[PDB]
DNA sequence: GTATTGACTTAAAGTCTAACCTATAGGATACTTACGAGAGGGACACGGCG
DNA sequence: CGCCGTGTCCCTCTCCCTATAGGTTAGACTTTAAGTCAATAC
C-alpha cells in the first residue's frame, strides 16, 4: 500500500556494514533510551527476531 | 566411487595437531607452539642421537 | 555438540558403536528399539484362529 | 658449467673407461660438487627477485605465493639457459623466464574448468580490449564492434564471452544472502521421477500384452526387429539367419503386422503412452 | 533453477539372465602387485594397462612389445652444450682445477 | 487373400584428405620484503613453604 | 636451593606475440542394408 511505500523510507535500520547484527545485536540496544522521545517512534518495530 | 591422491612428501592431519588437546603433542611430549614450529617448517629436530 | 573432538577421539580409541540407542537408529534409517520396534512386538506371528 | 662439463666427463670416462688417478679423481669430485653448490647459491640470490616480479600479478586468479613458486621455477630454467659471454646483467635476461613463466601458470591453473593457453590468451586481449574501449570511448563496446577490433566475427566473439564465464560455488547466496547454500534450491533433471518409472512398466506389461494378442512368430518378428528382448534390434539378413528365410517375406510381415496395430483396438490402450 | 550433473538415466530393466561373455586378464605393475579387469571376449587385450594403482603395469602373459620410451626432453648439458663449446668447457675446466690447485699445494 | 522371386531404385555408412585445434617452447638494458555474552580449558607468571 | 597453588590471559565453542609439431574433425567417395514394384501360383 501508499503507507508502506512511504514508511520503508523513513525507516532507521541498525543492522548492515557497519553496523552491529542480529547475533551480536545484545538486549540493551534494543530497548527504548529516554531520547527517542520525538527523535525516533517507540511503537513501530518489526515483530520478529 | 572414491579417488586418491599420492603425495610426494609426507603431510600431517590436522585433526591431531591442531585441535586442543593436540594429540600429536600428547603421543610424543611436545608442546604445540614448538610443534607447530616443526611440522611448518619452522625448526628442526632430531629423530636418531646414537 | 563439538563434533570434531568427539569424532577424533572416538577415532583415536576406535570406538565401535552397538546402534541401540533411539538417535543411531534414526540416523541409519532401521527401526528405533522403542516402541513398535523392539523385538516383543517386532516378531508377532500372526495366523488366524 | 665447468661442473657440468665434469660431470660429463666422468660419465664419459665412467662407462668402458679409465682407472683415475686418485688426486685428479678427488679433485673432481669438488668440481662437481661445486657446480651444484654455486647454481643453489644464485637460485637464492634471485628469489628475492622472483619475488618482486611476482607481486604485481597478485589479487586475481591465484594466491599469491603459488605466483612466487612458478618464478622460482622460471629461475630454474633462466640460470639454466643464463650465457654470460653476451655480458649482461642476471635479472635482465632471467626476468623474461620468470614473467613467462608466471603467466603460463596463470593461463592454465587458475580456472576450475581448464581453458587452454591459446583461449586464455584470445580472452585477456578481449578483455584488455574492450577494458580499454570502455574507458577511452566510454560507450560500452557493442559485441560486432568488439569484433571489427578484434579481427574476428562476430560469433567467435560471443563464443569467447560464453568461454569466459566461470563457475559460482554452490555454498552461496540463497537468492541474495548466504542463508541457504544455493545447492538445496537446484533441481535434478537426471533423476527418477517416479512417474516415469511406473509408467513405463506398466507400458511394457501392456505392449506385451498387444503383442502377445497378435499373431504367432510375425509378432515375435516384430518384437526382434525392434528389440524388444535381446537388446540390440538385427537386420533382415540376421532374421532370415535365425529362422531361415528371406527377407522380403520379413518386410511383408512387418507391414501386415504393423497395419493391425493402427486399427483401434490395439492403439486405444496403447495410444495414450505416446 | 534446474540443473543437470551432464548425464542421463537410462530406465532399462536388469537383464542378469544373459549378458555377453566376459573374459578375465591378469595385469602385473612392477613392484608385485596384481589385479584383474573383466575386459569384453570379442575385444583385443592391451598388454600395456592403467591399473587401479595408478602405474602402468603388464599383462602377466609374455609378449614385452617395449615401445621406445622417449630421451629426456632437454637437460641443462644439453642447454649448455647448444650455447657453448665442447673445448670452450674444456677450457674452463682446466682453468677450474688449476684453480683448486694453485688454491691447494700452492 | 496369402504364399514367393527377380530386378530396381534409395538412404545410410569405412576411409582418405585437409584445416583447425592443442601441447609446447621461446622470446636479453636493468629492475630483489603487499596491502554481544557465557563458559570451559590450556598456557605462562608470580609467589609460598620445606 | 628446590618445587607447588592462584591469577591472568588467549583461545574455542555455543546461541604480449611468434614458430613447430602433432591430434582432431568435417567432408566427400563407394559400398551395403533397405524400401519398392511387377508378375505368379495356390
Amino acid at each position: 500500500n501508499p503507507l508502506s511505500g512511504l514508511t520503508h523510507k523513513r525507516r532507521l535500520s541498525a543492522l548492515g556494514p557497519g553496523g552491529l547484527s542480529r547475533e551480536r545485536a545484545g538486549l540493551e540496544v534494543r530497548d527504548v533510551h529516554p531520547s527517542h522521545y520525538g527523535r525516533m517512534c517507540p511503537i513501530e518495530t518489526p515483530e520478529g527476531p | 566411487r572414491m579417488g586418491h591422491i599420492e603425495l610426494a612428501a609426507p603431510v600431517t592431519h590436522i585433526w591431531y595437531f591442531k585441535g586442543v588437546p593436540s594429540r600429536l603433542g600428547y603421543l610424543l611430549d611436545l608442546a604445540p607452539k614448538d610443534l607447530e614450529k616443526i611440522i611448518y617448517f619452522a625448526a628442526y629436530v632430531i629423530t636418531s642421537v646414537d | 555438540q563439538e563434533t570434531t573432538r568427539v569424532l577424533t577421539d572416538a577415532a583415536i580409541n576406535c570406538r565401535s558403536d552397538k546402534l541401540n540407542g533411539l538417535k543411531e537408529n534414526v540416523i541409519i534409517g532401521k527401526l528405533i528399539p522403542a516402541g513398535t520396534g523392539i523385538n516383543r512386538y517386532r516378531n508377532i506371528a500372526v495366523q488366524p484362529t | 658449467e665447468a661442473g657440468l662439463y665434469a660431470t660429463q666427463l666422468m660419465t664419459e670416462l665412467s662407462e668402458r673407461g679409465e682407472k683415475l688417478p686418485a688426486a685428479q679423481r678427488r679433485d673432481m669430485m669438488w668440481i662437481c660438487r661445486d657446480g651444484d653448490r654455486a647454481k643453489n647459491h644464485l637460485l637464492e640470490a634471485n628469489l628475492r627477485l622472483v619475488v618482486s616480479l611476482a607481486k604485481r600479478y597478485t589479487g586475481r586468479g591465484m594466491a599469491f605465493l603459488d605466483l612466487i613458486q612458478e618464478g622460482n621455477l622460471g629461475l630454474i630454467r633462466a640460470v639454466e639457459k643464463f650465457d654470460y659471454t653476451k655480458g649482461y646483467k642476471f635479472s635482465t635476461y632471467a626476468t623474461w623466464w620468470i614473467r613467462q613463466a608466471i603467466t603460463r601458470a596463470m593461463a592454465d591453473q587458475a580456472r576450475t574448468i581448464r581453458i587452454p593457453v591459446h583461449m586464455v590468451e584470445v580472452i585477456n586481449k578481449l578483455g584488455r580490449i574492450q577494458r580499454e574501449l570502455l574507458q577511452d570511448l566510454g560507450r560500452e563496446p557493442t559485441p560486432e564492434e568488439l569484433a571489427k577490433e578484434m579481427d574476428i566475427t562476430p560469433e567467435k566473439v560471443l563464443e569467447i564471452q560464453q568461454y569466459a564465464r566461470e563457475p559460482i560455488s554452490l555454498d552461496q547466496t540463497i537468492g541474495d544472502e548466504g542463508d541457504s547454500q544455493l545447492g538445496d534450491f537446484i533441481e535434478d533433471s537426471e533423476a527418477v521421477v517416479a512417474v516415469d518409472a511406473v509408467s513405463f512398466t506398466l507400458l511394457q506389461d501392456q505392449l506385451q500384452s498387444v503383442l502377445d494378442t497378435l499373431s504367432e512368430r510375425e509378432a515375435g518378428v516384430v518384437r526382434l526387429r525392434f528389440g524388444l528382448t535381446d537388446g540390440q534390434p538385427r537386420t533382415l539378413d540376421e532374421i532370415g539367419q535365425v529362422y531361415g528365410v528371406t527377407r522380403e517375406r520379413i518386410r511383408q510381415i512387418e507391414s501386415k503386422t504393423m497395419s493391425k496395430l493402427r486399427h483401434p483396438s490395439r492403439s486405444q490402450v496403447l495410444r495414450d503412452y505416446l | 533453477l534446474r540443473g543437470s550433473r551432464l548425464g542421463a538415466v537410462s530406465y532399462e530393466t536388469d537383464r542378469n539372465h544373459d549378458l555377453a561373455p566376459r573374459q578375465i586378464a591378469r595385469y602385473r605393475t612392477d613392484n608385485g602387485e596384481e589385479f584383474e579387469v573383466p575386459f569384453a571376449d570379442d575385444a583385443e587385450i592391451p598388454g600395456t594397462w592403467l591399473c587401479r594403482n595408478g602405474m602402468e603395469g603388464t599383462l602377466i602373459e609374455g609378449d614385452l612389445p617395449e615401445p621406445k620410451k622417449v630421451k629426456p626432453p632437454r637437460t641443462h648439458w644439453d642447454m649448455l652444450l647448444e650455447r657453448r663449446s665442447i673445448e670452450e668447457l674444456e677450457e674452463l675446466l682446466k682453468e677450474r682445477l688449476e684453480l683448486i690447485r694453485s688454491r691447494r699445494r700452492g
